[PDB]
């Protein structure tokens, strides 16, 4: 088959700051009839992949100008001027000269932009919710820049870490940022057996984490 | 109009086939050949099949022994249905254009011998508000569902900015999703802020408008 690699597995850059990335194919990408079939594609996170370049070099309706394709044969590079916050996503090479119609493996475009501290927020289980045989609390810690966070929960001081479901946003095509909620999940009477309930959030901004938290007995 | 909208279902039992409409607008598929191309999470894109204006086809060999790509020139659609699917062959499956690259929307295929659980929708709203006339952020909960696909909005659409669904987590063999939505202090009491809901495979719409409340 036509072995496509992209060798940029994961690629963090500043908006503005310019960026390639290359892909390689284990047979020439030249046809017969002349041309050199090679696509570079964008799948953004959700949406579906959108093609910004064909032939090589030509550009798609729509697609910026600051993108510029290159290359021949099994080397063909794609290059983006200078790197907007709508760039983020991944990024494939396909090649269609030879029947398997083969893709690139990814390259992960993140975009570096400064840090940022989480703005969390803490929300109790919904009576709609304790109705039934449990009673979730989840809390939101949002817009924070590196990824990389941990919240630890916290029943009256005892520090909870069963019951608790973590889930990252990935990067935001607009502020940039990363997001992420924890749903810690009690027994409806194992719940309000208790008072306080805390959600804490150690990133990078500071040395002593974020804590979020409320109090059964006030509002 | 150049668009290629999609459909089949979003469960399957093992072995049982699958079974995709792609019904493409605004070209000629006698004029264009439609690939099929599908995403293994965490995998990729990779190439299942095509079939040409001239109706001829091309599979991937690794799939050629249960893939059957047929279309219909005038209805303006193409049939994907593959056959002995197992649950490693759970992926969104694609339809996209040969030429001028249109994709379709993606239909997700699950393939376990599992319950269609109609998820539970409940609000999150915050014990206390904030007095500085900054923000306030209410959220949103989708517990108990099986086939993930689900779709989730604010206010349908109008409230589109602050808006952050994360992706559902799946614990003892149910998926959880979660949105949240920080509009400014004033807000809030003023505009009425609701979370539409919608687990397609359970014919399930609901609609929860984040309301007050204090303990």
């Amino acid at each position: 088959d036509v072995v496509m690699t992209q060798t940029p597995l994961t690629l963090s850059v500043t908006i503005g700051q310019p960026a390639s990335i290359s892909c390689k194919s284990s047979q020439s990408l030249l046809d017969s009839d002349g041309k050199t079939y090679l696509n570079w594609l964008l799948q953004r996170p959700g949406q579906s992949p959108k093609r910004l370049i064909y032939l090589v070099s030509k550009l798609d309706s729509g697609v910026p100008d600051r993108f510029t394709g290159s290359g021949s044969g099994t080397d063909f590079t794609l290059k983006i001027s200078r790197v907007e916050a709508e760039d983020l996503g991944v990024y494939y090479c396909w090649q269609g000269t030879h029947f398997p119609r083969t893709f690139g493996g990814g390259t992960k475009l993140e975009i570096k932009r400064a840090d940022a501290a989480p703005t969390v927020s803490i929300f109790p289980p919904s009576s709609e919710q304790l109705t039934s045989g449990g009673a979730s609390v989840v809390c939101f810690l949002n817009n924070f820049y590196p990824k990389d966070i941990n919240v630890k929960w916290k029943i009256d001081g005892s520090e909870r870490q069963n019951g608790v479901l973590n889930s990252w946003t990935d990067q935001d095509s607009k502020d940039s940022t990363y997001s992420m909620s924890s749903t810690l999940t009690l027994t409806k009477d194992e719940y309000e057996r208790h008072n306080s309930y805390t959600c804490e959030a150690t990133h990078k901004t500071s040395t002593s984490p974020i804590v979020k938290s409320f109090n059964r007995n006030e509002c | 109009q150049v668009k290629l909208q999609q459909s089949g279902p979003g469960l399957v039992q093992p072995s049982q086939s699958l079974s995709i409409t792609c019904t493409v607008s605004g070209f000629s598929l006698t004029c264009y050949g439609v690939h099929w191309v599908r995403q293994s999470p965490g995998k990729g894109l990779e190439w299942l099949g095509v079939i040409w204006s001239g109706g001829d086809t091309d599979y991937n060999a690794a799939f050629i022994s249960r893939l059957s790509i047929t279309k219909d020139n005038s209805k303006s659609q193409v049939f994907f249905k593959m056959n002995s699917l197992q649950p490693n062959d759970r992926a969104i499956y694609y339809c996209a254009r040969r030429g001028g690259d249109f994709w379709g929307q993606g239909t997700t295929v699950t393939v376990s011998s599992a319950s269609t659980t109609a998820p539970s929708v409940y609000p999150l709203a915050p014990v206390s508000g904030d007095q500085t006339n900054s923000s306030v952020t209410l959220g949103c909960l989708v517990k108990g569902y099986f086939p993930e696909p689900v779709t989730l909005t604010w206010n349908s659409g109008s409230l589109s900015s602050g808006v952050h669904t994360f992706p559902a987590v799946l614990q003892s063999d149910l998926y959880t999703l979660s949105s949240s939505v920080t509009v400014t202090s004033s807000p809030w009491p003023s505009e009425t802020i609701t979370c539409n809901v919608a687990h397609p495979a359970s014919s399930t719409k609901v609609d929860k408008k984040i309301e007050p409340r204090g303990c």
